[PDB]
């Protein structure tokens, strides 16, 4: 997903993710956790960093 | 409903979210095992549900209404699988069985499953092929010995 | 027999019982299926004889 | 025993009442259903416990 940034006059930049769930059923019925990885690029020079 | 106590104080807006307790579900199948002159239910659930115990009822004939079951049949009792070993279990009668699920909050509606006992005879003999004397045979035999 | 529960036990209990006994019904299982490869071999003799 | 405490930290006269914790009754009755070679006993207790 992407957007832009578009006001002048801003110091510091907040991103708020989540998930949904991350339980896993196994074929029993057991629930174990399980992992998720995420990435948060800005667009500094001309490429993603 | 949750709200933000000030350190003076007082009370910030509102804040809500709604959850409900259920009911544990009905038994989606019933596995029914013939043994010798016994029938042994297992039931099982889609969700694994870990609260539920199950609570067997035992009918020797079909009920019409699901309410008239706990009345007209006789409570087996509660556990995991149930084992009915008994006499009047035969293998040429056909057996009923009604199942619901309880746990401490409430209990499912009622669910049936019809069963029999086994009745490969000629299975359960070969365990006898050669083991049959002389002293098994009656009285009404032993006179054609010595006829 | 005794009740026990995680705060203490009871006292016993005296049952007396018994197997089952009626040896024809569970024979009636067996009304038609007895051939002669059950037989033994002192009841095989005979057939022979 | 339970005291009602004012603000400045008096004590009033006490009031009290009396519980018992039970050990649990042994079975009322042993109920038997004779097997092929098997016995089952299913203990019963007047009071559900």
């Amino acid at each position: 997903i992407t957007r832009t940034i578009t006001s002048a006059n801003i110091d510091r930049l907040r991103f708020t993710f989540g998930v949904q769930a991350l339980v896993e059923t196994t074929s029993k019925g057991d629930r174990n956790p399980s992992e998720v990885r995420l990435l948060v690029q800005i667009q500094r020079n001309g490429g993603w960093v | 409903t949750v709200r933000a106590v000030n350190a003076w104080g007082q009370q910030g807006d509102p804040a809500s979210v709604s959850f409900r307790i259920a009911a544990p579900a009905a038994p989606s199948r019933i596995e029914l095992t013939p043994g010798y002159f016994q029938i042994t239910a297992t039931p099982h659930l889609a969700v694994y549900d870990p609260t539920v115990q199950f609570e067997f009822w035992f009918s020797e004939k079909q009920i019409a209404d699901i309410r008239q079951v706990e009345t007209s049949t006789r409570y087996l009792g509660t556990a995991l699988y149930w084992i009915a070993a008994s006499i009047n279990i035969k293998p040429g009668h056909d057996y009923y069985f009604y199942i619901r699920s309880v746990n401490t909050v409430g209990k499912s509606a009622f669910v049936e499953a019809v069963g029999r006992a086994s009745d490969d005879a000629e299975g359960y003999l070969d365990f006898f092929k050669g083991k049959i004397t002389e002293s098994h045979l009656g009285k009404e035999l032993l006179e054609k010995v010595e006829l």
